[PDB]
């Protein structure tokens, strides 16, 4: 009804203004509760027509805010949650309650995400190991916080320029006692020297197998690759997008440059380009392994998880 | 149609279309034959296209005419058949083959629909040779607004990229015929190199004209990307480790006509399967022969 | 030599293949009781596990129970159906190729005994006396067996196909 | 119960979350004469196991197959009690054993998946022999289907790609890589062989045997030799243990190294496994993951002296030889399985369905 609209119209306007709430999974969860209230609230005698609501809002939420993709991705799952249904009850009134319970199913498996990643996280850190990440991410430092149970390593915490958000993980990581040092983001190629494996994070997964992430990890991702030090990519699969690297070019996230240059600075602002991309984009030749919540894979296998967690013909949503 | 029509016959439908390939032509000659064949054995057809294809492979020296051959033959054996006196069998079989031809019709246009959003304005597009695929995507890339500049090799044992740049050039689009040794000298202006296939072999390398492969190690080189436009019906089950792995009738005083690149020489393919990664290509063709 | 007067089998016939290979379009199989020829079998969609377990030698070899669904005398094909042998279907036809075998068996041993240089004289004597059994009995096949277990322990009703002393002898020393 | 088997040596300081045990040492030298905990055939395999009788990783693989038929066949069903949960709470602490012999292949830990599965499957409503013959035709299955007619079939996939009159390298003992070169002698092609072999196993010199007795010419070298080699060699294939998640190779130790310096010289390389050696472990170096031999064996008679004969006495030397290895996939050109000619990358989504 008109409070459907209320909450939809609030997620729009908030995914506009700023990052709320502040973490992905946290995103996902109202975006799947978003999405089973719409699936609730709404009166359909085929799937397509509910394709195509979905379809539409789906268009109005990715196009609030491009550079995120998870509420994207999390539409593109339900959608294709709604074609499997549609496709097993074709070969029909009790279409709703199944795609609730899809989509119930959908949210246990999704709240044991970081838990999971976590469980394997052993077969990964040895014992007096040096390990570099890059930024903050939840997902990476309940990894190595849990890691460090039974292991004793070392963490270099690398931040990143335009908003120091690895000072966070490091007082985060120093709480759990890993050795964790902090460095500038300057000097990621020289100590790429000593640095064992390369842990991070992302913000999203393409179908490629190349990801883009906090800035800054592109060049991460070439030291390590001139090192040929390993790269791990703890990231769970809401953050796997079909959408290839060049489309329209709208992949950056672009800031105010206040944070690069202030507005303090003179009459040079005025004859300057202050630029300041948050994301960055890494291929997947320089990317070694994912972990999943379902496990460990290979850059070479994103497209299977593509096939199996979306359908072709949402690609464009 | 006692073979001689056979090769008659495909020739006419090559020069019919001067705009179209040669695997379909060989495609529509194999749905002639079954069309008017009249041999009533669910078996007594498959020895006499195997016989077609062959004459197929002696008067084509492509490597798209077999792919499409073995793509045909699976294709249109694929339903239940059960067949009571070969009528029902030789009619789905015949409805399958117009179905495939379809598809297979449709497929170019998907992948200009699909390849022409990597192109971005003001970019310096490499290309080796001429092939309607490459040609097609970059006519979608200028039906979408977009300026680009073409840089053209020629090919030499046949001026075929300066077919290419003829015809490239009634559509008004900037293009340089460059000379084929200069692909090291234009590399650092090309900031990406598009290249239409005419053979996919299973690890994701590609079967094409002479040039493709030092094109690519120079893509390699100097870090630009080099991406595959072909369809589905060039996909081949060979895996060739070097350049004389190539089955030596398909390469032809040492004058080869077909090179191999390997896969991780390459960025992307755009297959009317999708945009895939060269491991895609492995489990999407081995899926796709089925 | 083949199992039964005719030197191909008819249409909607049970029949025993051993598979030879496997293809796209189909498995081309050879049919043991027409002499080895050579015929072809299709492959639903559903029974298409190429990419996934494939090990293509497991059918390399085996023997299988098939229904005749196409036959072209002339140009010398014959199509096959696993999908519509019935069970009853097959289990007979375990049973007739076993007859088969076992008087297959027999007429070897005996082509082998008067030493025939010839496999046509072979041939020609042993389809000569299954076929005229086979009519006399109106059974193709099972009528040979019958008639070899009746020598066992009744000899005489061999003596009147006079092929040579030593085929008889043969035969009725392998049967009894 | 079972005890642990004891370390020995100074452990390495990386690998101190891998167990390094003696061959000198046995576990069964306190255990009793009548095998009454674990089944003797276990016992029997545990023991020759552990003083290295059996090595292959197809050889393992058999002899425990066909140990777990001598514990099927010799089982008996308690009362009021079902097969489908005892039987493998039994044959636990039996592969318990088994791992404190020695740590497992990765295909013996697959076939000891089956084997579970296989177990799980078997109905309540049947009887106990003629359960028990199900599972003796499952295993016979299994082994029959998975590597001789697996070995068939990358056999004849293999002599397609090996031509006439080049070289080919090999490393280590493998069945597999020594089968396709003899069924490619055998069916025409005219090739030599080299082979490089590594100490302290000096296992090459078996495949050294196994060629010249079946005509092959042949030429014996070690793994620091191989860059004088490599410029002869037109191809290498080799034998891998375990295919991994993320399509790396785990093999001897020398097998990455070879890897590395055939690229160097542009040599294209072809891994031959069979699909049920895949792991869905996954790993990206080799440190997290191993087993290490003896590290007294490492000692050899160069004249008069050893070196490493009291290497135990310096407290500051660390003795390691290490078993398995693992190649990323970017080295490995071929795989081939029984499946087919895949590449490297390709491998766990062909695998995986």
């Amino acid at each position: 009804g008109s409070e459907l609209s209320e909450r939809i119209e609030s997620f729009v306007e908030t995914l506009k203004r700023g990052g709320g709430p502040r973490s992905s999974e946290e995103m996902a969860r109202e975006t799947l509760g978003l999405l089973r209230q719409i699936i609730t609230d709404h009166r359909w005698s085929n799937a397509g027509e509910l394709m195509e609501l979905i379809r539409r809002e789906g268009r109005r939420m990715t196009a609030a805010q491009p550079s995120e993709t998870t509420v994207g991705n999390m539409v593109r799952r339900v959608l294709k949650i709604i074609r499997e249904e549609y496709g097993r009850l074709h070969g029909y009134a009790q279409l709703q309650s199944n795609i609730i319970e899809a989509i119930n199913e959908l949210l246990v498996e999704l709240e044991g995400t970081m838990e999971n990643i976590a469980a394997q996280a052993l077969e990964h850190i040895h014992s007096n190991e040096v390990i570099m990440t890059i930024g903050f991410s939840r997902t990476v430092e309940a990894f190595l916080k849990e890691a460090a149970r039974k292991r004793k390593f070392h963490v270099i915490v690398a931040e990143c320029a335009p908003f120091c958000q690895g000072h966070e993980m490091a007082v985060n990581l120093s709480k759990a006692g890993i050795e964790t040092t902090v460095m500038t983001d300057a000097a990621i190629f020289a100590v790429m020297s000593r640095v064992n494996k390369v842990i991070i994070g992302t913000k999203t997964i393409l179908a490629n197998g190349a990801l883009r992430a906090v800035t800054g990890t592109h060049t991460l991702a070439l030291a390590a690759k001139h090192h040929s030090t390993p790269l791990i990519v703890c990231a769970p699969m809401f953050k796997l997008s079909p959408q290839f690297p060049n489309e329209e070019d709208s992949f950056h996230k672009f800031v105010a440059p206040e944070e690069v240059l202030p507005f303090t600075e003179g009459d040079i602002l005025e004859k300057v380009s202050v630029h300041c991309p948050v994301f960055d984009y890494v291929p997947p030749e320089l990317i070694t392994l994912f972990i999943s919540n379902i496990g460990g894979n290979a850059p070479s296998y994103i497209y299977r998880l593509m096939s199996e967690l979306y359908h072709p013909d949402d690609h464009v949503l | 149609m006692d073979d001689k029509e056979l090769i008659e016959y495909f020739k006419s439908q090559m020069k019919e279309d001067p705009d179209m390939a040669s695997a379909v032509a060989a495609i529509r000659t194999l749905l002639e034959f079954l069309k008017r064949d009249k041999g009533e054995t669910i078996q007594g057809l498959r020895a006499n296209l195997t016989s077609a294809i062959e004459t197929l492979c002696g008067v084509d020296s492509s490597v798209a005419v077999s792919s499409g051959g073995e793509l045909f033959l699976r294709f249109i054996s694929l339903a239940s058949l059960e067949y009571s006196d070969y009528s029902k069998c030789k009619k789905i079989m015949i409805e399958r083959g117009e179905l495939f031809l379809r598809r297979i019709s449709l497929s170019r246009n998907k992948i200009a629909d699909l390849c022409h959003t990597f192109i971005k304005d003001g970019a310096t597009i490499l290309t080796h040779a001429y092939s309607r695929v490459v040609l097609r995507v970059l006519e979608a890339a200028v039906a979408a607004k977009k300026r680009f500049s073409v840089y053209v090799t020629e090919s030499q044992p046949d001026l075929s990229g300066k077919k290419m740049a003829k015809a490239l050039c009634h559509l008004n689009v900037p293009v340089t015929v460059v000379l084929d040794a200069a692909v090291g000298y234009i590399m650092e202006k090309a900031d990406l190199v598009i290249v239409g296939a005419e053979g996919v072999v299973e690890n994701g390398g590609i079967i094409n004209k002479i040039g493709t492969n030092q094109m690519a190690v120079c893509a390699k080189a100097q870090n630009k990307p080099f991406y595959v436009v072909a369809e589905s019906f060039k996909f081949v089950r060979l895996f060739p480790l070097n350049q004389q792995d190539v089955p030596d009738k398909f390469k032809y005083e040492e004058h080869p006509w077909v090179d191999y690149t390997a896969p991780s020489l390459i960025t992307l393919l755009f297959t009317d399967l999708g945009v895939l990664t060269p491991s895609a290509v492995s489990d999407e063709l081995i899926k796709l022969y089925l | 030599c083949r199992f039964y007067q005719h030197k191909f089998p008819e249409v909607e016939d049970v029949v025993m293949v051993n598979v030879r290979s496997i293809a796209e379009m189909g498995a081309y199989v050879s049919l043991l009781e027409y002499n080895n020829i050579e015929g072809m079998i299709l492959l639903s969609e559903l029974s298409r596990r190429r990419i996934r377990s494939i090990n293509k030698l497991i059918r390399i070899g085996r023997n299988e129970c098939v229904v005749v669904i196409r036959v072209d005398k002339e140009k010398g094909y014959i199509d096959l159906s696993k999908r519509r042998v019935s069970p009853e279907e097959a289990i007979k036809c375990e049973d007739k190729f076993t007859k088969s075998k076992t008087v297959y068996s027999i007429l070897r041993h005996v082509a082998e005994v008067l030493e025939y240089t010839k496999d046509e004289q072979l041939e020609s004597l042993f389809q000569r006396t299954a076929w005229v059994f086979d009519d006399k009995y109106k059974r193709p096949g099972y009528g040979a067996y019958d008639a070899f277990k009746h020598a066992v322990s009744d000899p005489s009703i061999l003596d009147s196909l006079d092929l040579n002393e030593d085929e008889r002898e043969v035969l009725i020393n392998n049967i009894n | 119960q079972v005890p642990t088997r004891k370390d020995y040596g100074s452990k390495v300081s990386l690998f101190s979350h891998l167990p390094q045990y003696s061959r000198q040492n046995s576990l069964t030298q306190f255990m009793s004469i009548p095998s009454s905990v674990i089944h003797p055939a276990m016992v029997r395999l545990g023991l020759q196991y552990s003083q290295g009788l059996v090595s292959g990783s197809n050889a393992r693989c058999i002899a425990l197959l066909r140990a777990l038929q001598q514990v099927i066949q010799d089982y008996t069903t308690p009362p009021n009690e079902e097969l489908s949960r005892d039987l493998v709470n039994k044959l636990k602490p039996y592969m318990s054993f088994l791992t404190q012999c020695r740590p497992l292949s990765a295909s013996m830990h697959n076939a000891i998946k089956f084997l579970n599965k296989e177990i799980t499957s078997v109905g309540s409503s049947k009887r106990e022999e003629e359960a028990k013959s199900e599972l003796r035709a499952a295993i016979d299955r299994y082994v029959q289907e998975k590597i001789v007619l697996a070995a068939q079939a990358i056999s004849r996939f293999a002599y397609q790609k090996i031509s006439n009159g080049d070289v080919i390298l090999v490393y280590g003992c493998s069945s597999l890589v020594s089968r396709i070169l003899q069924e490619a002698w055998t069916e025409g092609r005219r090739f030599r062989v080299v082979v490089v072999d590594s100490r302290p196993w000096l296992e090459g010199r078996h495949t050294l045997r196994s060629l010249v007795h079946a005509g092959v010419p042949a030429s014996y070298l070690l793994i620091p030799a191989a860059s004088y080699v490599l410029p002869e060699v037109s191809k290498v294939l080799l034998g891998a243990h375990a295919l991994l998640a993320n399509g790396s190779v785990m093999s001897r130790v020398g097998t990455a190294q070879l890897a590395l310096v055939a690229r160097a010289h542009n040599v294209p390389v072809l891994v031959c496994c069979e699909t049920y050696k895949f792991c869905e472990r996954v790993q990206t170096d080799a440190f997290v993951s191993n087993e290490l031999d003896d590290p007294d064996d490492l000692q050899c008679k160069r004249g008069e002296h050893v070196a490493l004969a009291n290497w135990q006495n310096h407290a500051s030397l660390r003795l390691l030889n290490l078993v398995y290895d693992v190649t990323p996939p970017e080295l490995v050109d071929l795989v081939i399985t029984e499946l087919g000619m895949i590449p490297c990358s390709s491998v766990p989504v062909v695998l995986r369905v």
